[PDB]
């Protein structure tokens, strides 16, 4: 269920940073066990990443703050 | 034959040499799918060694571009043939007339874009009538090099391969003439001292029609040879 | 001469006849050219190139 | 090379048709007319569009 | 051996994995365009006439 | 030898009502266009329905005239009456009157009820009245018949859209069953005037075509 | 609404006929003509030669002593042969012939419930006093067109492309029917051209049954 990424580019207006952030998100989602924020409909991880981009509930800022928070909580979990 | 011809097609068909042009006129005494026999007219018979003449036709043999050359008879029994006229229809000819294709009922009109730029839209009836299907004889050679670590055999047993691919093979190692081989199957079983048997290439069907075996003077035989 | 030969049969002089759509089944709203052109088949087979 | 010809033959007018001076309330009835063959594709009508 | 299950699972990998259609003379930037594939029979690469 | 893959209505996923979209699959090779053409031409050319035939406006006498008090012209009045989607019962034809006055819009709900006469979308405007003395009235004669008839084939003549379907257009695209190579997937999109339901209009047309092929069927 | 019915079967020859349908309301003639033409051309069951087993021939691309035509040409001629086996859905025939002269299709020693519709269909020409052919022709019913290279054993079975299509050309005509008192009544004239192995009335009935079954989804 994907034809173009014009809305996603309208969200993050670089057309190149979009590819990097989507690649990072899909890499997080594929090899790891991170769950998608949008329910997938039997689609490849790239378009789930792009759909997360277009609804606006993700970006580079959200991803790196979430990763920093996850790193902080996992290093604090060692006690 | 082509409908809108030129009249030079006869010259090309009789000149190219595929058509068995009658050397001496006469009467067809015996026609057959592999030979044509003429009882020549008494005017053109020699005093001695006249007899009659026999034309040996060429059956399905490989051409230089893997197409099919095939001489077939175009005359009937007891048909008076003159001098310098065709007797055997060759490849892509028709009664001594160069017939390089087929006459098809065309219509110049756009059809839903299936003939968009230069494409051609063809009915199912065209292949139902069996018009453009073409024979393609191709050869596959499996040399047996007496390389290092020992000579290699043409034996009929191949390790680590079940009898499914060896069912078509005989007890000698060669495939039977007439087998309907499919892509990937074994034609001849060659194994080097320690599996390098020749196989049909991927995605090509066919039927084995001729196997010729050449052996060194010093290597005796196998039962198939 | 071509038109005379066409008139020898019962074919139109214009060379174009009327065909109906195979699927739709209605008239094509223009006469179209129909004839027998000698159509060769080249040995640039797709399975020799795929 | 096909779409341009189709559009140009469609978006064109000549002064005759099966129905010429009739009036339509929108594109849908124009399609209904053309599919049924009650009006040629090159009519000159006054439809009501939005 | 091209089993029936392989044909079923091919339709899974080919779903939204774009490929690069490319012509031999690539004069300009539009000589390489990415399309999603649609599996069909035959041995020919069907191409959208608009491009 | 007669085992044909029966089509099944997979989904009737539709836009807002009277704009249905039926996709039945899988048809055998080539029957998709056959069924699409049969259903399309039967729906668009022969369906029992009711539409207005002619109108008798008291204030005007010629199809190109002007009646004081309306802001439209006669042509747009006839064009509005063209789409008066009205469902009529057993009576073949009835006469409708549209007595109204006063400044404001003139919708279809301001018509004499006449009992069984029912309008499915009453918000259909007819004209706009912008004068105190603007008194409008018209005698509308809705008739029952089948198909579409031009006005130039048969007191102002109005094209009568008897068949409830407005836009019918099928579509055929390739579909595959588990192993077989080439089948069809008929996609039927239609939009009716509201006097009937498209999922019922399709089966009505199917019944009409089936009744033809019952005299020489093997049952 | 009126209903049509078969009124005449203009059997102008053995192969092609002219069936008439009457009456049809305005706009139904073209619908019925198109639907019946497409169903007849695409979906008429029939019978055709499928496999040939010549006794002394290994593969299609060989030659045989005595016959004037190659084995492939004989296969094409057998492909162009029509048959009307009555009861069984799959029959194996036998053809034996000797002596100089053409091998007519009438030489097939068919049993009771097998009928050859065009006996004069020549197969091959023997050109020898002592030369014979003995083939086991195979016939089965089918539908549409199934080539030899798309189905699914010995080295003697020659696979032959099959064309299960008794009809060859279906043209319909539409004109007004001279009813007692009514206008807009079409008279369909289906000028069909079979190859002799099917009754046109049965073909029309089968097409009607298939169309009705297709509509029976709703």
């Amino acid at each position: 269920a994907r034809v173009t990424v014009q809305d996603a580019v309208e969200k993050i207006g670089n057309r190149f940073d979009l590819v990097l952030v989507a690649a990072r998100r899909a890499r997080q989602m594929q090899v790891g066990g991170k769950d998608p924020l949008v329910p997938e409909e039997n689609d490849k991880t790239t378009v789930i990443a792009l759909r997360e981009i277009e609804e606006g509930l993700i970006n580079n800022q959200i991803l790196d703050v979430r990763e920093r928070q996850e790193q902080q909580e996992q290093e604090a979990a060692e006690l | 034959k082509p409908l809108v011809g030129t009249g030079m097609e006869r010259a090309v068909a009789v000149d190219s040499g595929v058509t068995a042009v009658a050397k001496r006129g006469g009467v067809v005494q015996y026609v057959d799918a592999s030979r044509i026999v003429i009882k020549v007219n008494e005017d053109e018979m020699y005093p001695g060694e006249a007899g009659i003449d026999i034309y040996n036709l060429t059956k399905y043999t490989r051409s230089n571009q893997n197409t099919c050359i095939n001489q077939m008879p175009c005359v009937s029994l007891g048909e008076p043939v003159e001098r310098g006229d065709v007797l055997a229809d060759g490849p892509s000819t028709d009664l001594g007339e160069l017939a390089l294709g087929q006459n098809m009922r065309v219509a110049f009109m756009p059809w839903n874009g299936y003939n968009f730029e230069d494409s051609i839209l063809v009915s199912e009836r065209v292949v139902q009538e069996d018009r453009f299907t073409t024979i393609h004889i191709q050869e596959l050679a499996c040399v047996s090099r007496d390389t290092k670590l020992g000579p290699e055999e043409i034996t009929a047993d191949i390790p680590n391969v079940g009898e499914a691919a060896l069912s078509k093979l005989d007890e000698s190692g060669i495939v039977y003439i007439g087998a309907e081989v499919t892509g990937g199957d074994i034609l001849v079983g060659k194994v080097t001292p320690k599996d390098s048997s020749l196989r049909v290439p991927n995605g090509v069907s066919g039927t084995v029609i001729d196997v010729q075996v050449f052996t060194r003077d010093g290597v005796e035989k196998d039962k198939r040879a | 001469e071509i038109k005379e030969l066409l008139k020898l049969g019962d074919l139109p002089t214009s060379g174009q006849i009327r065909l109906y759509d195979g699927r739709t089944g209605e008239q094509f709203e223009r006469p179209v050219t129909v004839g027998y052109m000698y159509m060769l088949k080249l040995n640039h087979l797709v399975d020799d190139k795929m | 090379q096909d779409v341009v010809l189709g559009l140009y033959y469609m978006t064109r007018d000549c002064v005759n048709a099966k129905g010429e001076g009739m009036v339509l309330t929108g594109p849908k009835e124009a399609e209904r007319l053309y599919r049924s063959g009650l009006a040629s594709l090159h009519a000159r009508v006054k439809v009501r569009i939005t | 051996r091209e089993e029936a299950v392989v044909w079923d699972i091919l339709d899974e990998v080919i779903r939204e994995h774009p490929v690069l259609l490319n012509r031999a003379p690539t004069l300009h930037r539009l000589g390489i365009q990415a399309f999603e594939p649609v599996l069909i029979e035959g041995k020919a690469i069907q191409l959208h006439p608009l491009v | 030898v007669t085992e044909f893959l029966k089509p099944r209505l997979v989904d009737i996923e539709q836009v807002s009502s009277t704009h249905a979209k039926v996709t039945l699959e899988p048809l055998e090779r080539g029957f998709g266009h056959t069924l699409g053409n049969a259903l399309r031409r039967i729906l668009l050319s022969s369906m029992p329905g009711c539409a207005v035939t002619e109108v008798e406006i008291d204030g005007v006498l010629h199809e190109y005239s002007t009646k004081e008090g309306v802001q439209e012209d006669i042509l747009e009045i006839l064009l509005n009456l063209k789409g008066l989607a009205v469902r009529v019962q057993g009576k073949d034809e009835v006469i409708l009157t549209l007595n109204k006055s006063g400044i404001g819009p003139v919708t279809a709900a301001d018509i004499t009820h006449d009992g069984d006469v029912e309008i499915v979308k009453p918000q259909h405007v007819i004209c706009h009245l912008t004068d105190e003395n603007a008194s409008i009235s018209m005698r509308i004669k809705v008739q029952r018949g089948r198909g579409y008839v031009p006005a130039s084939t048969r007191r102002l003549l109005v094209d009568a859209c008897y068949s409830p379907v407005e836009r019918i257009a099928y579509n055929v695209e390739a579909a595959r069953v588990e192993q077989r190579t080439d089948l069809d997937k008929l996609v039927i999109e239609m939009e009716t005037n509201g006097t009937i339901d498209p999922e019922e209009a399709i089966r009505r047309a199917a019944t009409i075509l089936a009744e033809q092929l019952e005299a020489f069927v093997d049952l």
